[PDB]
RNA sequence: GAUUACCCCUUCUACCUUUUGCAUAAUGGUUUAACCAGAAAAAAUCUAACAAAGAGAACUUUAGCUAGAUACCCCGAAACCAG
RNA sequence: GCCUAACGAGCCUGGUGAUAGCUGGUUGUCCGAGAAAGAAUUUUAGUUCAACCUUAAAAAUACCCCAAAAACCCUAAAUUCCAAUGUAUUUUUAAGAGAUAGUCUAAAAAGGUACAGCUUUUUAGAAACGGAUACAACCUUGACUAGAGAGUAAAAUCUUAAUACU
RNA sequence: AACAAACUCCUAGCCCAAUACCGGACUAAUCUAUUGAAACAUAGAAGCAAUAAUGUUAAUAUGAGUAACAAGAAGCCUUUCUC
RNA sequence: CACAAACGCGUCUCAGAGAUAAUUAAUGAUUUAAUCUUAACCUAAUUAACUCAUAAUAAAUCCAGCCCUAGAACAGGGCACA
């Protein structure tokens, strides 16, 4: 008897839905975690210049491994045991 | 599906494992072809493994028949009377071995849905709840509006 | 015999009498049947709990 | 095996995964939360000392689960998948619950 | 613990008759516990496919109380199905007409909406005052505690309790009451 | 899903097609059986032969040549022309 | 109008398997990745190029990116560009198609009535088997299999209803 | 607080959803070559798999024992009556 | 009106009590005057609805046939006078 015009949640006229004490709690708890979050982000150990190149040795190494892993891709070895081993299909008792 | 098929409660045959454990698998019958390739694995299994298997399980009698068949089968048969058929057709030695083991360690009960994971006779030690168990008794044992 | 009762396999037909005899043997006297709990007497499905008392 | 059970002598449990034991082996189930008897009960925090209680179970039967169908479907996307699952199972008979007098 | 099988099973699933006094209670708080006991949700053995549910006898239904202005504002509506058969009736009017109605409707609204509602509605017995067939009296196991504590009027208090509570202010002798 | 138990309880808005979006009150089908719809090797890749050459003639070649294997549907107009 | 029950031009056979950018249909199982539109076009019911994407193959840097740096009157959210650092991606080569008829939500604007579940661009997002009773697009959530375990997420009735002035 | 998910732990694993297009691994049934000989194997081939085309043909239901259909009368049986 | 009927153009009958809305009053506090009062207590005067008195229905199982002011069928009323 009291219709919501058009589609429920979309248009110029929407279903009114209210904010719940639950929702306020949840949102606030998130906020608290974030405030703490940006407390711990506030004081670095090293300064900006103290970390320059501080590990550049590891980073280059990693990339050398990444490269090396790809360079190794080649068709696999083929062995006699395969092509010959196929004959085992017809093996018998006699 | 579960409404589709039959079902059973969890049980043992003859209360196995209570007094002592009895391996339920009774006999094992292989049928294979000396010639046919389909039976290849089954032949190798008979060569190497069967012998050792027979020592590892003294209580099961193993009948091996070479015959002209296209589809090697193994027929497990249990103390329960239960007969379970299998096809070893076109498998490794390894596969067959694993299969024969499954057969060795099964109860012979039918494989269907099992209604619940536990089976207890006398679950109830120290009582079984009834509507009165937690209710206080009154003086004279009168009902709510009863007068004396 | 696992899971089975006593009176499942014993089949004795008059429990009261047998009880009285066994209590004579134990030198205890007179079990008195005393009604303990009940729900609905007027129902087609009543439930009674009868207790037995000795002294 | 990741679950809790209410166990008593002579009984049966069905574990939903493989155990490495021969059929017939006796096994001490170690973690014990609760022990109980008609007149008393011991509670763990959250476990009972191995000296306080010992429950031994036999493995009766190694087996596999009945086939369980699993079917994904989507309306007018032409997508079905049907997969049959069979799970390895292990049936334990629990044998004895013994309880040692040492308690303080 | 040792019972034969049949009597054990019978004792466990046994029906029970609760008596619930209604005088000065909100039909809602009444219907809450009534609903629980009808569905047999107070039994640890509960399941939806077991018939378990117990009889509930509510009495003094006429003396039901309604918090706020609900007696005026709460309207029970129904429709005969015939054109112009739509009937709205204020709770005061409904109660005036049929003593049992209010509490019955509330309970019927709080049961689950399946077919079992119709069955477990048959285990509910409602009496406007305290007059109960002795048949129905003889089954009553126990009486549920009333869900609202009823405040006493001023004339209910003992003079001890009246002199025990402090005079808060001191009225002028000149002032007339 | 289950369940001692057929129902009763609980959970799920047929399927194709078409669409931004279909339980749709958009399309198609009473049902059963039998029939009823992806086809080609230029370049490519993969496997192999022989290799500054390869192909059982004719060609191609600054690692190529030769061979093999990998590929591209079904039903439907109103019409038009000749006899 | 009529010319053998349909004549804006008969019927039958052949041309004929006419031709349809248009509709319909298109048959075993399981696994790996996986796509919303810039350009032309008698073109917007379609094609062919880009950008993405797929299958192989070669490589080397790829995103992320602090200062420094990019306009003349006023001018925001912010871009561009780049070391470090966190990661494993990106670029070429060889083969390929599909797709190119788009929805809502938030944001900046335009048109309209500071109308539309309206229309036109730009940035972002989504298209749960959980929640918002029902629900495409809102919110929670790195979609495997079996358990008769466990912890969590989003989430369920919104407040007020007040005016004495001798 | 609790209760509440494809999230996350837990015990095991065969260890992570999908439309158009794309890649892969398997395979039903036929035939041929050799095996095989209570119904198969390794290859090679194909008219190689139908819950959807107002699909074709046959057969069956539903609507439905429904709509609709018919013979003037008696008698001694071909004689009288009535139209 | 050419069936014994059906029929109108003809004939007969048709209602009590309680409840309210708007709006009027009486008593009377917060605010010792006043004031109908989303102040109490009793209160009066007051539309239509709407409920309800009251009316109607109300004997479980003979039923072949045959009749009917009963009826599509099925049901239903008659069938001892005479
Ligand atoms: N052009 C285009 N169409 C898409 C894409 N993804 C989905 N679609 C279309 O969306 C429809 C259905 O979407 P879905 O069933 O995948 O949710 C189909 O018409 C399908 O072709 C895309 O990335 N590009
Ligand atoms: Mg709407
Ligand atoms: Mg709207
Ligand atoms: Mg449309
Ligand atoms: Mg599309
Ligand atoms: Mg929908
Ligand atoms: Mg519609
Ligand atoms: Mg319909
Ligand atoms: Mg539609
Ligand atoms: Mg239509
Ligand atoms: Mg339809
Ligand atoms: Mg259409
Ligand atoms: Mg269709
Ligand atoms: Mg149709
Ligand atoms: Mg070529
Ligand atoms: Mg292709
Ligand atoms: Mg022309
Ligand atoms: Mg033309
Ligand atoms: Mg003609
Ligand atoms: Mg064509
Ligand atoms: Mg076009
Ligand atoms: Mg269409
Ligand atoms: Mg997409
Ligand atoms: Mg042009
Ligand atoms: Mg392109
Ligand atoms: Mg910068
Ligand atoms: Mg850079
Ligand atoms: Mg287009
Ligand atoms: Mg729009
Ligand atoms: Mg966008
Ligand atoms: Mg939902
Ligand atoms: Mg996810
Ligand atoms: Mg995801
Ligand atoms: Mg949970
Ligand atoms: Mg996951
Ligand atoms: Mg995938
Ligand atoms: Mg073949
Ligand atoms: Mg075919
Ligand atoms: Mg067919
Ligand atoms: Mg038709
Ligand atoms: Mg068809
Ligand atoms: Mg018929
Ligand atoms: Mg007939
Ligand atoms: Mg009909
Ligand atoms: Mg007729
Ligand atoms: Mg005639
Ligand atoms: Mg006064
Ligand atoms: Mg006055
Ligand atoms: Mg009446
Ligand atoms: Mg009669």
């Amino acid at each position: 008897r009291n219709r919501i015009p058009g589609r429920q949640w979309i248009g110029k006229h929407r279903r009114p839905r209210p904010v719940s004490a639950q929702a306020k709690q949840n949102m606030i708890r998130r906020l608290e975690t974030e405030a703490e979050n940006q407390y711990w982000l506030s004081r670095p150990f090293l300064t900006a210049e103290q970390e320059r190149g501080h590990a550049a040795v590891r980073r280059a190494a990693a990339f050398q491994a990444l490269k090396a892993a790809q360079a190794a891709r080649f068709p696999a070895h083929r062995r006699l045991e395969e092509q010959l081993g196929h004959l085992l299909v017809t093996r018998k008792w006699s | 599906t579960a409404r589709g098929t039959a079902s059973r409660f969890l049980t043992s045959v003859l209360h196995n494992g209570l007094g002592r454990y009895v391996q339920q698998l009774q006999r094992l019958s292989f049928s294979l072809s000396r010639d046919a390739p389909s039976s290849r694995g089954a032949r190798e299994f008979v060569e190497r493994e069967v012998t050792d298997f027979a020592r590892r399980n003294p209580g099961v009698v193993i009948y091996v028949n070479p015959r002209p068949c296209c589809v090697p089968r193994v027929v497990a048969e249990y103390l329960n009377g239960a007969v379970r058929e299998e096809s070893i057709h076109c498998k490794s030695v390894e596969e067959i071995a694993a299969l024969v083991q499954k057969l060795a360690d099964q109860s012979g009960l039918d494989v269907i849905r099992i209604r619940k994971p536990f089976h207890t006779d006398s679950p109830s030690i120290q009582g079984q709840w009834h509507p009165f168990t937690n209710k206080p008794t009154t003086l004279g044992g009168l009902r709510p509006r009863e007068v004396q | 015999m696992t899971g089975k009762e006593l009176f499942e396999m014993w089949t004795i037909t008059n429990p009261m009498g047998l009880l009285v005899e066994e209590l004579k043997k134990r030198k205890i006297s007179a079990p008195e049947s005393r009604l303990t709990r009940q729900s609905g007497s007027t129902t087609a499905l009543p439930v009674y709990f009868v207790g037995l008392y000795c002294d | 095996a990741g679950h809790q059970w209410k166990v008593t002598a002579e009984d049966l449990i069905l574990i939903e995964n493989e155990l490495d034991v021969a059929c017939g082996e006796r096994i001490r189930l170690e973690k014990v939360l609760l022990v109980g008897a008609d007149n008393f009960t011991l509670l763990g925090k959250p476990l009972l000392g191995k000296e306080l209680v010992r429950v031994e179970a036999t493995v009766i039967e190694k087996t596999e689960s009945w086939p369980k169908i699993n079917m994904k479907f989507q309306k007018r996307k032409n997508y079905q998948r049907k997969r049959i699952t069979v799970n390895p199972q292990t049936v334990l008979r629990i044998n004895s619950i013994e309880i040692a007098p040492c308690l303080c | 613990s040792s019972f034969s099988k049949a009597p054990q099973q019978w004792a466990t699933f046994a029906r029970v008759w609760y008596l619930l006094d209604g005088k000065m209670q909100p039909p809602g708080k009444l219907a809450a516990m009534a609903s629980v006991k009808l569905q047999g949700l107070h039994k640890p053995v509960y399941h939806q496919l077991s018939d378990c549910g117990d009889h509930v006898v509510i009495m003094n239904t006429r003396h039901i109380a309604f918090s706020g202005n609900k007696w005026e504002q709460k309207v029970y509506s129904s429709h005969t199905g015939y054109p112009g058969g739509f009937r709205q009736v204020t709770a005061a009017q409904l109660h005036q007409k049929d003593p049992v109605a209010i509490v019955k409707l509330a309970i019927y609204g709080m049961l689950p909406k399946n077919l079992h509602r119709r069955t477990m509605m048959q285990r509910l017995h409602l009496f406007p005052d305290e007059d109960i067939p002795e048949d129905i009296l003889k089954n009553l196991v126990e009486e549920l505690p009333q869900p609202r504590k009823v405040p006493r009027r001023l004339d209910e208090y003992t003079q001890e309790e009246i002199e025990a509570f402090p005079r808060v202010w001191s009225p002028p002798e000149d002032y007339r009451l």
